[PDB]
This record gives C-alpha cells, structure tokens and sequence, in this order.
RNA sequence: UAGCGGCGAGCGAACGGGGAGCAGCCCAGAGCCUGAAUCAGUGUGUGUGUUAGUGGAAGCGUCUGGAAAGGCGCGCGAUACAGGGUGACAGCCCCGUACACAAAAAUGCACAUGCUGUGAGCUCGAUGAGUAGGGCGGGACACGUGGUAUCCUGUCUGAAUAUGGGGGGACCAUCCUCCAAGGCUAAAUACUCCUGACUGACCGAUAGUGAACCAGUACCGUGAGGGAAAGGCGAAAAGAACCCCGGCGAGGGGAGUGAAAAAGAACCUGAAACCGUGUACGUACAAGCAGUGGGAGCACGCUUAGGCGUGUGACUGCGUACCUUUUGUAUAAUGGGUCAGCGACUUAUAUUCUGUAGCAAGGUUAACCGAAUAGGGGAGCCGAAGGGAAACCGAGUCUUAACU
C-alpha cells in the first residue's frame, strides 16, 4: 500500500497493518472516551452532614412537641443541611490497554487515508516565525482547519501556528486519538510517517 | 469519522439501576428491597457465613492440615518453558532470568505439559517419568 | 452537575392542572387534589367506555319493546321472529327505525309474526 | 416553615390513666 | 479496601480442580468408642461441599 | 498470604523484589606535625530572583436597532484569537495579551574573595555496667502467654567486657553474621492559618462558606456556647421640573426622562397557592369522593347557512379520595391545610457474574521515569495441572499391605 504526495508528486511506502486495516468504531470509541475522561480535573466537593458548620445539638426533644423528630440541624432533609451523598474530588482517568490504544490509532489513521483527510508532504516549514506566512501557505495548499505532524518540532512553525485556532502543530510522539479525528485534515511530513509506523508497528 | 459520529458497540453500555424514581421504572418505593426486616434497612444485612444463629458451616466442620513453607519455595515447570530460556541449559537461575519461576523458588520440577521439540540440558531439577521420556526423546540430557 | 427541578416540575403540575379544568374547588387549583381527580376521571372513563355499550343497547331494547308492543307483539317474541325470518338488522338500527320510520318497523313486525305463525 | 417548638408548659388537665 | 478472608473458613475448606471445595467430615474428633468402625471409616476421607452450602463458602473465601 | 484470634467478631506481618532519594561522621585521648580539610557568623564584589513599573500590532463603509461589538461588503495585525470591559456577540474602541525592557533603596538564593572562630592528616592506644542477662508485674512487637523468640521497664537482682559479647522466633550444638549499654547528620516524606498566578463535564442566592449584603453581625443564653434572614432599576440617574386631588400627609393622576416607567427605587423576569373586578352559562323541591357515560337548553365564534369548534351543564346510568400498612381499609387505622423550592440506593476500593472491546496460551503492567493521556518500566498479578494434611508424586494423585 503506497501513499502519494502533492508537493513533490512521489510515492511513500507504509505498512498495510497501520494504514490499510478496517475501522473498529467500538475500539476507537472506548479510546476517544478514555482520552476525554483523562482530560477531566475532577476538582469539586460538597459538605456531608458531618462537614456543614453547626452544633450536634438535637434541635428539640424527641417526643411531645408535635413536630417531626429532628436529630441534627445538618440533616440533608433540612434547608442549609448536608448533601446526602456529598461529592469528593475524583480521578476520572480510565486504563487503556497499550494494544487497544495502538489499535485505535491504527484504525483512525487508516480512516484518515480512505476519507482522503491525511495529506503526505516531503517537507513542511516557513521562512520566519510569522503567522501571515503559514496562513498564506495554508490558503495555497487549500485547507483551513488542519493538524500538522513534523519530525523535529521547528520553533518557527510552532510560533507561526500558535495564534491560528483552527491550526495545530505537534511531533509524531505527540499525536493523540481525539486530535486525529477533531481536525478536518492531517498534514504529516515524510519523516513523521517513518516515526509513526516505528511507534505503532 | 467525527467526534459526533462515534457510537459504542451494541450492548457495551447498559443503563445502571436507579431505585426509588416512581412506579413506571419498576424499582419504585421499596427499590427492590421488599417490605421491612433487616435486609430492607440502610446498612442492613447479616455478615458472611451467618445462618441465623445455627452453628455456621465454617465452624461445625473441623479444621485440618498445616501450611508447608517448602511448598511456597517449590515450583512446577511445564515443557513449553524449556524453549523460553536463553542459552539451552535449564539451570535454577536461567528459569529466573526468563521469568518462568519466582525469585524465592529454591526447588523446581519439570512435568509433562506442552510439547518440547529442541535439545535441552536440564540441570539441578527434579523431572517426572513423562518429562525424562519427552526431553531425552527430543534429544535432551538430564543430571542431578 | 447540579440539576434544578423548577422548569420540569412546573410543566408536569400544569399538565395535570389543565386536565382538571371544570372540577370543583381544590380539584381544579391544587395539584395534590387535581392529580387524584384526573386519575379517577381516567378510571371512570375506562370503565364507562364499556358501560356506554351496555347503556345504549339497554336504551335500544327499551324502544324496540315499546314500538313492537304498539304493533301488538313483545320484544322477546319480536327478536325471535326476526331470527326465524333470518333478519340480521341490529338493535341500534331497529331502535332508530322504530322512532323515524314507524311504517318500516310495522313491516319488520309483520315479517316477525309471519316467521312465528 | 414552622417555628422552633416550645419547651414543656403547664398543663390544665391530667392525662386520663387507663389501666 | 481488599476483601478479608474469613480465616476460620480458610482453615476448613480447600478449593478443588473444578472449583468445588473439599472439607473434613464432622463427628470424628472424640466420642469414638461408641461409634461403629464402619461409620468412622466413612468419616475419614474428605468430602465435597454441597450445592446449598457453596454460596456460603464462596462468600467466606473470595481469594480461594 | 504467614500468622494471631471467646481460632469468634475481627486483627494482620515479614523475608524478598521494583522504585523515589542517597552521605556519611564525631566523642569516650595522648603525642608528633601544625592550624593545612570543612561546615558557621562576618563584611565586600559578581551575576541571577523578589518588593514599584515601561513600550506593546492591526477597521472602515453600509443595514437593523435606543445603542452595534450583530447582518452584509471590502481590508488589516497575529511570537498578541488568554481574559476582562465598552449602550446586543469586538483579534484591529479600551484595559490587556505575546514579546521586549526596568530598580535609587531594601532583601532572598547561588558563586567569588578577605577577616574571625572551628580544627584536618599520620602513628599508637582506647572501645559506653547498676548495663546485657535473669526473677516478679505490666506494656510493645500482626503475634491475646501460647511451645514464644525479640523490644521497653515499675520492682528485686546482676555478668563477660574482644582469649569477650548480641542475634539468627522455645531450647541445645554447629556455622554464619553483627558489636548494645555515648552522640550528630542533608535528600526522597507530612502539612497550608497565609501570598501570587492559573485551572475546573464544581455551586449560582433554600445552591455555594454560617456569611455574595457592614456575619460570627442581628438575635438567643448567667455562661461555655448557639446563631439567622437579607443579592439584581437603567446603557447612563437621565432617580420623575412643573401642575392637580390630599392633612404644606400617605397614596395617586397628569407632565417630563428613557428603547421600555405594566424598568419609579415596596424597582429584571415575575410562576403557584391565595384574594378580587368584569362577562357567559348554571344554580333557591334538592341528598353523598363531586367525577364519568349519556344529554337538553343557552351564549359565543366560524371557513357550507350549515354543520362543526369553544364555554356552560338542566336531567339521567354508574360511582365510598390518595398514601401507608395489612389476611383484609370508604374505613371511624397511619400521613398530608395549600403552593413553590429542597428532600432518600451514593462514593472509594476489593471481589464475583453478565455484556462488550482488545490481545490470546498467553493476557496485563504497579510505583516510578517521561513536559509527554505517548513511550519506557513486566517488580508483580492471573492463566496454561492436578492430587495429597504434608514430604512428595505428577496427567495423574491420594487412600491402603494392595486395590477388582
Ligand atoms: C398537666 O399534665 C402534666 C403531664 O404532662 C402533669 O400531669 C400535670 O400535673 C398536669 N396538670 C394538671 C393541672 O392536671
Ligand atoms: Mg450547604
Ligand atoms: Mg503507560
Ligand atoms: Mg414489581
Ligand atoms: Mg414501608
Ligand atoms: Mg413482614
Ligand atoms: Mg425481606
Ligand atoms: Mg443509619
Ligand atoms: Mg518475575
Ligand atoms: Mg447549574
Ligand atoms: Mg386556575
Ligand atoms: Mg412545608
Ligand atoms: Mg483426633
Ligand atoms: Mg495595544
Ligand atoms: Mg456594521
Ligand atoms: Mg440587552
Ligand atoms: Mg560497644
Ligand atoms: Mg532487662
Ligand atoms: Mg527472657
Ligand atoms: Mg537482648
Ligand atoms: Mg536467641
Ligand atoms: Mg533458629
Ligand atoms: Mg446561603
Ligand atoms: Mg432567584
Ligand atoms: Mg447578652
Ligand atoms: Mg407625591
Ligand atoms: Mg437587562
Ligand atoms: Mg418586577
Ligand atoms: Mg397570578
Ligand atoms: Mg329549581
Ligand atoms: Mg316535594
Ligand atoms: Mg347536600
Ligand atoms: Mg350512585
Ligand atoms: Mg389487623
Ligand atoms: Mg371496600
Ligand atoms: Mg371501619
Ligand atoms: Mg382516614
Ligand atoms: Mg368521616
Ligand atoms: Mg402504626
Ligand atoms: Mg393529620
Ligand atoms: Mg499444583
């Protein structure tokens, strides 16, 4: 299975097991959901009846008053009372099997090929760290929303794509499943494809 | 393939029980606990093995046996693990190098489990009447 | 993720209050009382879709009995007559013709007597 | 809502004793 | 936290190959003279835990 | 897990392995040589932080509107599209932001260099006694006195002190290993009253702190102590000149302001219970869960001049609320005056079963490393073999002298 380039008009060889396997939606879903869950901060709490500020004094005597029996002004039944099942800070992170993560990326990268969303180029850089230069290069290569993976994280290209919200620039080791789906197009350098293959196998 | 076109596999995500949310749900009111008694109560239920006061099974039956400390430092080696070792010679350190038995194991035994089909030198290991007949057959050697 | 119940709770109570329009006192104003009244209105409605079929047949038979006796025959014998004459015109239509076409009913009664005699 | 209930106050009549 | 084994149960039940549990018979501790040899002989070998009892045993021995 | 355990309820190691971090020294002493290593103050220079700050890009026309940041058109900046504000939603209006700069003065840290104290190195010697150990009583060790090692000591005792002594889980021998009865020592670890920045599938005024508000206040209590309620006019006060009724009132009606005053300060929205005014229909010979099925008449509105839609409902069939609890409730058993808001199967970690996904005789890593949701890390865990109390044997094994 041979990928084709647009800038140089050449052929780049790739593994059939990495860029030419069927889309395992169920597997990709689990990894995407796991990634979103990994992004959660999980920083919150409410006060149980134990934590709400006030005395343990029984508001009124058990019997004789003619009112519902009360034990604590902190009862969750009461206004200003505890939350019955007060939240604690949680870790929402999920375990993703190494093989289930790699198999998910393989499924995603394979879809990007068939949907013609993966563009392969020999070299992708700009002259100086100027957003105007990259912006111009993207309205020449004919894409607005795009994810750029490059071999060495060139400082100029990184800075030049920082103020463009629809454009993101990363290395081959910094690819994530969500970013390979979220972005309309993915523009990978020749070196990147020779780093991704070796990382997935 | 978009973030709003990904579905989980059919039946992979079953909706959890929500007790005490009305008649329609079928878990209304009592929330599947029934009427009254210890088991309907918050934190209600008897401990494991409790039979209602009747001398429980793990008490009316006698204790037996003792735990062997020697058993804990004795391991069994199958035949398929004789190929996994790096060298060809199956000593009581090469089995630890290749992670077949534990670091604390002082006694190992080769038994008839799997098919060994390579010449193997088993040294300082007890070997079964089927193992000595399977290793030697493939072209192996044994010494105490 | 805290959920306020106000908007949904309001919608549910209003839906019941709307079905309780025309009911007396608390039954058209007070949710607790209106809910019971709408359920009971429903129970009766379900019961009376069956009773309606009983009450209307009861009414048809009463009228056929009347218009047959004016022609000089009981209901019991008139229907027996029609069945022997192989007349399959149902009581709803008999009752309707007994009121609106007394000449046609007399014709049915004549066929009744003929089947008996 | 409801106000905090009163502590016991003098009672006019003894509860009848049934025994 | 980890479930705790009912240690008394662990001293009286061993898990077999197919998942059942072997146990020692009761009535062979003392008062042996009045008991027939046949009865005592049949009480010597280990027996399997019955179907009705398995649930109770498995609860007590989560790491069996 | 091994153990401990009215062997109950429960309690619960260690060895060893993987990591973070890593550092060793001094006195119990005399002499030689000299103050030579190094930690501490002490000023003095050097950088680099902190405590004020400085500069900081780029937009106009038109349409709707009270107002434009919105729509539409055509431009421009971007190492700056973090965020906030501005009469509705602004990269280019404002404050910022990226980025680049800044200290008279004080102070932190890290190097450099004088001063003061401190004493290295080498040779020879020394090697912590009411102590170890013991008896009695307790306590601590996962270990409840048990067969119970080991540690601590209230009480009574009491060694050997290197040719010696401690430990190796009763105890003895052998062997191995260590040197008590003197002391010092960074890092990895714990915590946040408090300070700055930043973040949230955290709350949004009965929530979130008790407290968004002059709240630990009002108020309660002799006192310790307890402890509320209460947020929002508008873009801008432009917060209503003046006139009129009224008590030189309250309150209101005009006028004027505003996009809006049914935004008028008792102010965004303005639900429900609850209370009224108006209109239509019913209702003063009529018995009960108040509805429901049938149904006349009247009023109103229509898109056949006609049926149909709406409101009412004479008369009539049927008909004893709801919840709870019960063998069974119209029950004269329980609970609810009504409305609105809140109010009850959760969370963590283990374990088992089901579904689903991956991989498959393999599967998977934990801590941790890594800026890395990657990658590394396979320490471990589960499985591929069982039988036996166990030694042990092993597709068998146990039982038994041996099994048909
Ligand atoms: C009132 O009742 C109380 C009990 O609650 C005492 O019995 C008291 O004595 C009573 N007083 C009278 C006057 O009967
Ligand atoms: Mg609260
Ligand atoms: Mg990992
Ligand atoms: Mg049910
Ligand atoms: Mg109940
Ligand atoms: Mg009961
Ligand atoms: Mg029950
Ligand atoms: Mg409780
Ligand atoms: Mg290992
Ligand atoms: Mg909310
Ligand atoms: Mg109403
Ligand atoms: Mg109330
Ligand atoms: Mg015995
Ligand atoms: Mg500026
Ligand atoms: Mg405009
Ligand atoms: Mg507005
Ligand atoms: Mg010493
Ligand atoms: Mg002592
Ligand atoms: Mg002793
Ligand atoms: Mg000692
Ligand atoms: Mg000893
Ligand atoms: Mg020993
Ligand atoms: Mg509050
Ligand atoms: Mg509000
Ligand atoms: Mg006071
Ligand atoms: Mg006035
Ligand atoms: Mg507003
Ligand atoms: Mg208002
Ligand atoms: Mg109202
Ligand atoms: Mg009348
Ligand atoms: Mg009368
Ligand atoms: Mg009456
Ligand atoms: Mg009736
Ligand atoms: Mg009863
Ligand atoms: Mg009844
Ligand atoms: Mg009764
Ligand atoms: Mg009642
Ligand atoms: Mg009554
Ligand atoms: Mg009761
Ligand atoms: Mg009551
Ligand atoms: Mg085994």
């Amino acid at each position: 299975m041979e990928l084709v380039l647009k800038d140089a008009q050449s052929a780049l060889t790739v593994s059939e097991t990495t860029f030419g396997r069927d889309f395992n939606e169920a597997l990709v879903h689990q990894v995407v959901v796991a990634y979103a869950a990994g992004a959660r901060q999980g920083t919150r709490a409410q006060k149980t009846r134990a934590e709400v500020t006030g005395s343990g004094k029984k508001p009124w005597r058990q019997k004789g008053t003619g009112r519902a029996r009360s034990g604590s002004i902190k009862s969750p039944i009461w206004r200003s009372g505890g939350v019955t099942f007060a939240a604690r800070p949680q870790d929402h992170s999920q375990k993703v099997n190494k093989k289930m993560y790699r198999g998910a990326l393989k499924s995603i990268l394979s879809e990007l090929v068939r949907q013609d969303r993966l563009i392969v180029v020999e070299k992708f850089s700009v002259e100086a760290p100027k957003t105007k230069l990259l912006a111009q290069k993207l309205k020449d290569m004919a894409l607005e929303d795009v994810l750029i993976i490059t071999g060495e994280l060139d400082e100029n290209l990184f800075l030049a794509a920082r103020n463009l919200h629809k454009v993101d620039v990363r290395d081959a080791t910094g690819i994530d499943p969500v970013s390979l789906i979220a972005f309309d197009k993915v523009v990978m350098t020749a070196d990147a494809v020779k780093q991704v293959e070796e990382m997935l196998a | 393939m978009r973030l709003n076109t990904l579905s989980p596999a059919e039946g992979s995500k079953k909706a959890g029980k929500r007790l005490g949310r009305g008649i329609g749900s079928g878990l209304g009111k009592t929330g599947g606990r029934g009427h009254k008694g210890q088991k309907s109560r918050s934190g209600g239920g008897v401990r494991r093995g409790f039979e209602g006061g009747q001398m429980p099974l793990y008490r009316r039956l006698p204790k037996f046996g003792f735990t062997s400390r020697k058993a804990a430092i004795t391991a069994e080696i199958r035949l398929s693990d004789l190929a996994k070792v790096e060298g060809g010679v199956v000593d009581l350190n090469t089995l630890k190098a290749a992670n077949i038995i534990g670091i604390q194991i002082e006694f190992a035994k080769v038994i008839l489990a799997g098919e060994v089909t390579t010449p193997v030198t088993v040294r300082g290991l007890r070997v079964t009447k089927g193992a000595r007949a399977a290793i030697e057959a493939a072209g192996g050697k044994i010494e105490e | 993720a805290r959920v306020k119940r106000g908007v949904i709770a309001r919608a549910r109570h209003k839906k019941i209050l709307k079905q309780a329009k025309g009911y007396y006192g608390a039954r058209s104003r007070v949710y607790r009382v209106a809910f019971q009244a709408v359920i009971k209105a429903g129970q009766y409605a379900y019961r009376d879709r069956r009773q309606r079929k009983r009450q209307f047949r009861q009414l048809w038979i009463a009228r056929i009995n009347a218009a047959a006796r004016q022609n000089g025959i009981s209901y019991s014998k008139f229907i027996n007559g029609l069945k022997k004459a192989s007349v399959e015109i149902d009581r709803k239509i008999l009752a309707d013709i007994a009121v609106f076409d007394k000449v046609a009913f007399t014709a049915l009664v004549e066929k009744a007597k003929a089947a008996l005699a | 809502g409801k106000p905090r209930p009163y502590s016991p106050r003098p009672t006019s009549h003894p509860r009848p004793i049934r025994v | 936290p980890k479930i705790k084994t009912v240690r008394g149960a662990a001293k009286r039940f061993k898990k077999t190959g197919k998942g059942g549990f072997k146990h020692k018979h009761a009535n062979l501790r003392h008062i042996l003279t009045k008991k027939a040899t046949k009865r005592k002989r049949h009480l010597r070998p280990k027996a399997m835990v019955s179907k009705g009892d398995l649930g109770l045993v498995i609860a007590c021995l989560p790491y069996a």
